[PDB]
């Protein structure tokens, strides 16, 4: 629904900004605010775009406001596909994200191998995984390369 | 080392009976982890939870070892950094413990050297023993038709008021007192008075020398205890026996009464966990729960554990899934019949339905 | 005949029960797997 | 020459010459069975000639395998092979097959099995090679004189309470 | 949305053998066949049959092969109609599966026409009254529960009582000389049994590969998934219907076992969102079986003589499946395990069997009267057996013992060695004519053979064989007496 | 040049031995009934099997190993292939899991293959000797046959199958490896100790060289218990498709169904009878249909199945028990009452049957079995309703059916023939076993110097194959066979039975009692 509404106007970054504001606001809301939620009353959501606020009220009616962090993921995937962007997830140890030079090289090599993503633009997104103490892993369009080690 | 999830903070999200859901912002800890409720809640005793399932990456379902009275949503919970551990070593000898390993005898601190988790993996194939010998109990029917095997597994299947407990006491008097090794009495869903009577009897026989060295440990989670405790006391008592068997290479006796209540307790929680129930109403994981527990009760190359387990047959229906599944996990089976007792015959053993594994000329004369 | 007529009745009474916990266990598992969905109602109009 | 057909009417390969050559190039007679296995898998059922070659390999082979196998017996293997051929394949053993068996009995010194095979050839076939009959009798004479005609423990006098029932 | 041929859909759910398919242009009609074209790395093609419509676009279906290696969003293409099977004389001597594909490895089959497996049953006006006795060469069946040409026959039995053996004997006795054609449908039975049947038929020249065959085989067995076992019966029945209508021939239809058709549908019923009925069968048990059974009938165009084997689970004839099939038959043969344990084969319980043509108008008066007298005597004998156990044989009156002695001979005289069970019995089988059976029993009832030894009636054919066995028994007894005399 | 796996999603929920997966948006997806690897660590993975594919995209997973290491949020990789396990002669003598991992002791085959086609089979005509006189005579078993072993707890269900495996050791050593019988013993839900005892027992008799064990102990998750029969038969299909014969034992299918029920209920599959899933029959049906006797065109190999099933209070009306009985080609029913009555093995001949029939018996055994069957049938009826020949020999046949270890074919067939032709009429029933022991392990004629036979002696073990070829009732062997029996009977009666009947001393009486009981457990 949020993709279809945004497609008519042609702007998709507005929704992404709205999710960013929602995530920032939720960090200050009390625990289990989804279950005590009246989005209309919350002032943080008053600055959101009409499609996003409409969706939030749609969820609050059905009591599914806990899916905010997952609907955003789907929307980003739709936007990236529409904009022809391929995101490579770089899983690194907590605090080990400083060096990603090898990760970028691996991501580019995977991008070259994939024929479908020939026209897509490469993007890198860092993720922190506590399961790995050393090294890194790269995931792109399902292709996962592991160059990491954990506790012995 | 130190667990990476110790001190993790969560909030209570749902409460139903003894089953509690906890939401952790940073991620649910590993299964079997122990959690402590920090909020006072006006309770008279602390509240501890054990994780059994993961509903999602952040939510985890747990069973409470104590009553969940005066428990509200959003209550704060803290991970302990590991599973439920209990004391081990000679310091536990002559002492009474509960599911959590806390001494209930009102006596001095245990001062154990270390603690070990209740949940552990069973011995593997290469660590199995091959020793068969006869344990003489002094009872005619057992020593003749279904002789018991040293270091083996023995079961006493019986109804209500048939003689299961009496036979255990007779075995304890005739074996445990004159036993070189150690002994562990695991009370599970049985009368509290019986534990008290046993404790007095063990003190009078000086198996428990309050001022000297003792040879017996008592672990008791009784009927009054909630289902969560009755489903884990057996693990804790068994863990102590494992330590004596392996860390010391010492022969151990393990008197469990009653094992049926263990399966019954898991049934009660499973209904609350939202699992479709199997035949009769038992949990679908009835066989797996027994298998994990019983396989730990075995004699390895390091030591020997002779286990005697009382089994309760509900409504005198021996085809009930609980006792029926237990037959395959026992070397010796002793079936008691109500009709035989009503004829004045004690013990009420039904020899035709009894069996033993050492009934082999290659072992006995 | 009064010991095989008290076990022809204790066994007819456990069939009517055990066979109804078996229909009503399937019904309860064919109901929870029928998931509730998003309602396309007028939440604004209320 | 004439196409053979299997139980269900499908044709079976009849050119079993190459397999016989493979059989005649084996060192241990257990390897011969592998060739028969391959023949069956390739839908090339063995003929009378193939079985005779297998018997020849058994007689001429040193042992069943490179490493010794406990309780191995050439006679037992050949008799079982004949049983398969006559019963599960419907082929009548010829004189050549029985002669190989008789040679093995003579070579192995089993003079009692030779007597039974001697009658078999005298019953199904036309007599026995007189060379082997005399040799078998000669084997008997040797242990007839050596005090080894019957294992001694069998001949020990026993009694009702003098027998050890293991 | 009239012609849905080539319509495309996508797989939406996969749970066991049940698959949900989504069509953007509208789900095709129920019972439609779909192929999963998208190459998923499978060794066998995957076909589905629509059974339900969840909405205007989604449809639930049952697969005919294993659903292994099946992914979501895979591409489905409709076949434009229901599952079709070849028909005609070109199928004779051949083996088929539920999908109508030959599995005999005997080359392509020349098919001039194909027919859907799902068809509407004949109406009331299309019913033909054919009351003619069928001679199976078996004493028990021909006497107590005679079979009718163009009718329906059931062989109800447990496991190991002889249902399959009787079918083999019937084929050997009725199919070899049958003027028309035959169709055998294996449904959820052992695969080796079908193989033995195929070999036997080839030996008996029913299936002449070089010449002209006169039988068809359709096999969906235990190994096959429930989807195949729920439709194989329809496929074979479709072939018989074509021979009945188009060819206007009198056809035989053997089915073993029809219960598996009910069992397979029960297995999938749970996954279709249907609450189980009593015992645990599907709620649609009676309706689904009725539609199939009504198709198995003789119409004004042709005749179908149907023999169906019914499995009574755990020897419980009160079970819904066996009971529901009793009303769809013209002749029921109920087998009892106790009879077999006594060495009596076939292990038929005459007191429980029934036949529609057991009326004087249809069969000869002597046949009707003899059968009833036999049944009455057997009923009375069972009543006496209760007395004989409490009092003992001595207490019985003169009349009662005569009934006992005669009845015991009847019980043993009903036994008969079949030509197909020679390995089991070790003796040659017998084919007893209808007239011989009636005369033999008639004389026995009135005491014409009271002096014959009881065992002379055990595992024999007609009366002539009884006399020969009695003579042999006398000779051996004399030899034993002579041996004793010398001692 | 990277070892790129196929990530398909994350782990959402865990309930004991099963789990659920949520797919990451825009990913290839996973296929049904395929294997997946849950990354419990950057270098360690846990095996899972796909079981459900829901509309929501969630995936049901049956865990197989390293369950304790699985946590919510972990990554999942899809191999995209079905389950394949090692198969070959290099696995014999080893203990393995359903996944093929070897268990320390103190070619890839697919697990989801289809059964042979109708035209790919052949009639059963090759016997598989269990070593027990009762079974081999009244309940023939042929290679490529499924013979259920149904009984109550503690009745010999396991012992008989193990003895059957052991009885092939002596045969396999003599005959060519072509006709050797390999063994696949599958333990399901059993105690780990019992597997070890079985392993030692097989090792003592040297059966490991021709046998392999596949163990899924009780402590192991239900998934392994559910796949053990399929993995076990898969190892046995390697030999079947290569012109060799195999014997697969399942101990036991009753505990497999429990595991399948546990998995189905946890993964929200609607329940059925006794809470079992609707498709529980199809589980065993496709397992036992894979055991067949391939046609000459495909090699002639076979797989023989001996599934084991447990009942309650001799109730064969249960659900799974009935389903298995309707599938197998025969059943051996072990009765509790007979077992406690001293009859061991406690085979109930009346309730036992083999649908293959005499076709699975050797030509030598056919004649003995056919005549023996008639005598017993009469013997059952005579006593149920007076010393006549059928009643005299029937009791002795029953006494001969008591055994503790498998018997060599030559010894068993000879003893049955003797009792058949009245040679034991003068021998008391109590002394039959003692008579048999002397016949097999002794030779009275040689002891008393009255043996005139040329070749036919019980110590010549090589005569077994001659007997199996020509039959006992043939001119070659019949003449000497009768002479030996006649001498053995006369010597036995004169020198042994006379003294035995003259014993009155308590010491002598007790000594005789021990001897006869020992003879039961010796021959
Ligand atoms: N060996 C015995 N001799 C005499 N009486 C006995 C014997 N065993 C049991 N009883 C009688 O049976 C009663 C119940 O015995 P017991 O306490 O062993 O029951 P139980 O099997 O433990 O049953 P539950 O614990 O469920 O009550 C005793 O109080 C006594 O009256
Ligand atoms: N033929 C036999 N003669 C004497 N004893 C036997 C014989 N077969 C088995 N036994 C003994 O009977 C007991 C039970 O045998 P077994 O282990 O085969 O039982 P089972 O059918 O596997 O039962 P369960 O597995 O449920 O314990 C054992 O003590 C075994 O040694
Ligand atoms: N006419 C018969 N004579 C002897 N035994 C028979 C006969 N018919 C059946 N049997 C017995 O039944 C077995 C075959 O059973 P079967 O016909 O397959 O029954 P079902 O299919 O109902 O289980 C035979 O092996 C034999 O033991
Ligand atoms: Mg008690
Ligand atoms: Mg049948
Ligand atoms: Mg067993």
């Amino acid at each position: 629904f949020l993709y279809k509404a945004a497609e008519e106007k042609g702007n998709f970054d507005n929704i992404l900004s709205d999710f960013q504001k929602i995530a920032a606001a939720a960090s200050k809301l009390p625990i289990f605010w989804e279950r005590t939620a009246v989005v209309e009353k919350i002032p943080e959501f008053k600055q959101l775009s009409e499609p996003t606020f409409f969706t939030l009220v749609w969820m609050q009616n059905n009591g599914m406001l806990e899916l905010i962090q997952e609907v955003a993921e789907v929307y980003e995937t739709f936007v990236n596909a529409k904009q022809k962007k391929a995101v490579a997830k770089i899983f690194v140890a907590p605090g080990g994200e400083k060096n990603v030079e090898e990760a970028r090289r691996v991501a580019e090599e995977l991008h070259k191998g994939l024929k479908e993503l020939a026209d897509y633009t490469l993007v890198l997104k860092t993720v922190v995984d506590r399961t790995i103490v050393k090294g890194f892993a790269v995931e792109l369009a399902g292709q996962y390369v592991n160059k990491a080690e954990g506790q012995q | 080392p130190v667990a990476d999830h110790k001190g993790r903070v969560g909030h209570v999200s749902q409460v139903i009976g003894a089953v509690v859901d906890v939401h952790f912002a940073d991620g649910v800890p590993p299964v079997l982890t122990a959690l402590d409720v920090v909020d006072k809640l006006g309770r008279d005793e602390p509240l501890t939870l054990e994780i059994v399932q993961h509903l999602d990456a952040h939510t985890g379902r747990c069973i409470a070892m104590q009553t969940t009275d005066l428990l509200k949503l959003k209550a704060k919970v803290v991970s302990t950094g590991g599973n439920i551990s209990v004391p081990v070593g000679r310091e536990t000898l002559g002492r009474i413990f509960n599911v959590l390993g806390d001494a209930i005898d009102q006596r001095g601190p245990v001062g154990e050297k270390l603690r070990m988790p209740i949940h552990a993996v069973a011995p593997k194939l290469a660590d199995q023993a091959a020793e068969d010998a006869v344990l003489t109990t002094g009872i005619k029917v057992i020593d003749l038709i279904l002789p018991y095997c040293k270091g083996g597994k023995i079961g006493l299947f019986g109804g209500a008021g048939v003689g299961k407990t009496v036979i255990i006491m007779e075995l304890i008097n005739n074996v445990a007192k004159g036993h070189g090794g150690f002994s562990v009495f695991a009370g599970v869903g049985e009368r509290t008075r019986e534990g008290t009577d046993l404790y007095l009897e063990m003190m009078q026989s000086k198996v428990i020398d309050l001022k000297g060295e003792s040879k017996c440990v008592l672990v008791y989670g009784q009927m009054n205890e909630p289902p969560g405790a009755r489903a884990r006391v057996a693990q804790s008592a068994l863990t102590m026996a494992e330590y004596f068997r392996d860390v010391e290479g010492q022969d151990v006796l393990l008197f469990i009464d009653n094992i049926f209540r263990f399966t019954q307790a898991n049934s009660e929680v499973s209904a609350l966990l939202g699992r479709i129930p199997a035949a009769v109403g038992y949990q679908p994981t009835l066989a797996e729960d027994l298998g994990q527990l019983q396989e730990r009760i075995t004699s390895t190359t390091k030591g020997s554990i002779t286990s005697v387990q009382a089994v309760y047959v509900p409504a005198d229906d021996i085809t009930d899934p609980a006792p029926a599944t237990t037959f395959s996990h026992l070397d010796a089976t002793t079936v008691l019949d109500r009709a035989v007792a009503e004829s004045g015959i004690y013990p009420a053993v039904n020899p035709l339905e009894c069996a033993s594994r050492i009934m082999d000329p290659d072992v006995i004369s | 005949q009064q010991r095989t007529s008290s076990l022809y009745n204790k066994t007819r009474q456990f069939g009517i029960t055990a066979a109804l916990i078996e229909i009503l266990s399937a019904m309860s598992s064919l109901e929870g797997n029928a998931m509730k969905g998003v309602r396309r109602n007028k939440f604004w109009e209320g | 020459a004439a196409k053979k057909y299997d139980l269900f009417g499908y044709e079976v390969d009849t050119n079993t010459a190459p397999w016989i050559e493979k059989i005649k190039k084996c060192k241990y007679y257990d390897e011969a069975g592998e060739v028969l296995v391959n023949m069956n898998v390739s839908n090339c059922p063995p003929d009378i000639a193939t079985y005779n070659a297998t018997l020849q390999c058994i007689y001429q082979s040193p042992s069943k395998q490179s490493t010794p196998v406990d309780n191995e017996s050439k006679f037992c293997a050949m008799m079982d092979l004949l049983e398969e051929m006559q019963h599960r394949n419907r082929l009548k053993p010829n004189e050549e097959s029985w002669t190989w068996v008789m040679k093995e009995c003579v070579k192995s010194g089993q003079f009692r099995l030779g007597y039974c095979i001697q009658q078999v050839m005298e019953t199904e076939c036309k007599g026995c090679p007189a060379d082997l009959v005399k040799a078998n009798e000669a084997n008997a004479q040797k242990a007839k004189t050596e005090g080894k005609e019957h294992p001694g423990h069998l001949s020990q006098q026993a009694g009702l309470f003098d027998v050890k029932v293991e | 949305v009239a012609d849905h041929k080539g319509r495309v859909g996508h797989v939406s759910q996969v749970i066991g053998a049940v698959v949900d398919v989504h069509f953007a242009d509208g789900v095709p009609p129920v019972l439609t066949a779909l192929d999963v074209v998208d190459k998923l790395g499978r060794d066998e093609p995957l076909t589905l049959e629509i059974v339900q419509h969840l909405d205007a676009h989604t449809g639930r279906c049952i697969a005919m092969q294993t659903t292994d290696l099946l992914k979501l969003k895979a591409k489905v293409v409709s076949t434009g109609g229901n599952i079709s099977v070849p028909v005609g004389r070109e199928t004779l001597g051949r083996i088929f599966n539920v999908l109508g594909d030959a599995i005999d490895q005997r080359g392509p089959v020349g098919e001039k026409l194909r027919m859907p497996i799902h068809a509407v049953a004949p109406k009331l006006a299309d019913q033909a009254a054919e009351d003619a006795v069928l001679t199976t060469g078996i004493k028990v069946i021909d006497l107590i529960l005679p079979y009718c040409k163009g009718g329906k026959i059931g062989l109800f039995g447990g496991a190991g009582v002889g249902k399959t053996v009787i079918i083999m004997e019937l084929i050997n006795n009725v199919a070899k000389g049958h003027g028309g054609f035959s169709v055998f449908a294996g449904v959820g039975e052992r695969t080796r049994e079908g193989t033995d049947l195929y070999l036997e038929m080839m030996q008996s020249k029913v299936i002449d590969l070089k010449g002209e065959s006169k039988c068809v085989l359709v096999y969906g067995q235990m190994n096959e998934p429930p989807g195949a076992r729920a439709r194989v019966a329809q496929s074979a029945l479709t072939m018989a219907e074509y021979f009945r209508d188009v060819e206007g021939q009198d056809v035989l239809l053997f089915i073993d076992n029809i219960f598996r058709f009910t069992q397979a549908n029960s297995e999938v019923s749970a996954l279709l969102g249907r609450i189980p009925a009593a015992v645990g069968y599907q709620p649609t048990l009676a309706e689904d079986l009725g539609q199939l059974q009504e198709r198995i009938t003789s119409t004004t165009k042709g005749s179908i003589t149907s023999v169906q084997a019914v499995y009574v689970p755990a020897d419980d004839i009160t079970d819904p499946a066996p009971a529901t099939t009793f009303s769809h038959l013209d002749a029921t043969t109920v087998l009892d395990r106790a009879v077999a344990e006594s060495g009596i084969y076939p292990a038929v319980n005459p007191l429980e069997c029934a036949s529609r043509i057991m009326d004087p108008d249809v069969i000869s008066v002597d046949h009707y009267n003899v059968a009833q007298d036999v049944v009455q005597m057997l009923t009375k004998y069972r009543e006496l057996q209760d007395i004989i156990a409490v009092l003992g044989i001595d207490e019985l009156s003169e009349e009662d013992k005569l009934i006992v002695d005669r009845a015991r001979k009847l019980v043993k005289f009903l036994s008969q060695p079949f030509q197909v069970a020679e390995v089991f019995t070790g003796m040659t089988g017998h084919y007893v004519q209808l007239d011989d059976t009636i005369d033999s029993f008639s004389g026995l009832l009135m005491g014409t053979y009271d002096q014959v030894p009881e065992m002379a009636f055990y595992m024999v054919g007609g009366i002539n064989s009884v006399l020969e066995k009695a003579k042999k028994m006398a000779e051996e007894a004399a030899e034993l007496e002579k041996m004793r005399r010398a001692r | 040049f990277f070892k790129t796996t196929e990530m398909i999603g994350y782990v959402h929920s865990i309930d004991g031995t099963i789990a659920t997966l949520i797919p990451a948006p825009g990913n290839p997806g996973v296929a049904y009934n395929t294997i997946i690897q849950i990354q419990v660590s950057p270098t360690t993975f846990a095996a899972g099997l796909v079981f459900n594919l829901e509309k929501d995209g969630r995936i049901g997973i049956i865990l197989m190993d390293n369950i304790t290491e699985v946590q919510s949020g972990q990554k999942v990789m899809a191999t995209g292939q079905l389950l394949h396990i090692p198969v070959g002669a290099g696995v014999l003598g080893k203990v393995v899991n359903p996944l093929g991992h070897e268990v320390p002791v103190g070619t890839l085959g697919k697990v989801d293959t289809g059964a042979p086609n109708i035209v790919s089979r052949s009639p059963v005509n090759y016997n598989l000797l269990t070593g027990f006189k009762a079974v081999d005579t009244m309940i023939p078993i042929g290679r490529g046959q499924r013979e259920l072993i149904v009984g109550d707890r503690q009745t010999g269900k396991t012992s008989i199958a193990v003895s059957t495996i052991i009885n092939q050791v002596r045969i396999n050593q003599q005959i060519l490896s072509k006709n050797a019988v390999i063994s696949i013993y599958v333990s399901i839900g059993q105690r780990c100790s019992n597997v070890a005892r079985i392993h030692r027992l097989l090792q003592s008799y040297g059966a490991l060289r021709y046998t392999t064990v596949m163990a899924a102990t009780a402590a192991e998750p239900a998934g392994l218990q559910y796949l053990a029969p399929y993995a076990g038969v898969t190892m046995g299909e390697y030999f079947m498709n290569r012109g060799r014969h195999c014997l697969c034992v399942y101990d036991d299918l009753s505990k497999q169904a429990v595991a399948y029920r546990q998995i189905s209920l946890l993964l929200r599959r609607p329940p059925g009878r006794e809470a079992y899933p609707g498709d529980v029959f199809y589980l065993h049906s496709r397992l036992l249909e894979r055991a067949a006797m391939l046609s000459p065109g495909k090699g002639g190999g076979s797989v023989t199945a001996l599934p084991i099933v447990e009942t309650l209070s001799n109730d064969v009306t249960a659900y799974i028990v009935t389903n298995v009985i309707s599938i197998t080609d025969g059943q051996i029913y072990l009765d509790t009452k007979l077992f406690t009555g001293g009859q061991r093995p406690a085979v109930n001949i009346g309730l036992s049957v083999s649908r293959v029939g005499s076709s699975a018996q050797n030509a030598a055994m056919k004649g003995v079995a056919g005549k023996l069957k008639g005598i017993l049938a009469e013997y059952r009826k005579l006593a149920a309703d007076v010393q006549t020949i059928p009643m005299i020999r029937g009791a002795r046949f029953v006494a001969l059916f008591n055994q503790k270890q498998p018997s060599y074919f030559m010894n068993a067939i000879v003893s049955l023939y003797a009792c058949l032709n009245g040679y034991l009429d003068d021998v008391k029933v109590q002394y039959v076993k003692f008579y048999e022991y002397l016949l097999v392990h002794r030779d009275l004629g040689i002891m008393y110097g009255t043996a005139k036979n040329k070749f036919f002696y019980m110590y010549v073990q090589e005569l077994n194959y001659l007997i199996r070829f020509f039959t006992l009732n043939s001119p070659i062997l019949h003449g000497e066979l009768e002479e030996m029996l006649k001498q053995h009977t006369h010597l036995f009666l004169q020198h042994y039975q006379s003294k035995m009947n003259a014993i009155k001393s308590e010491k002598d009486v007790k000594a005789l009692k021990n001897l006869l009981y020992s003879c039961k457990r010796a021959v």
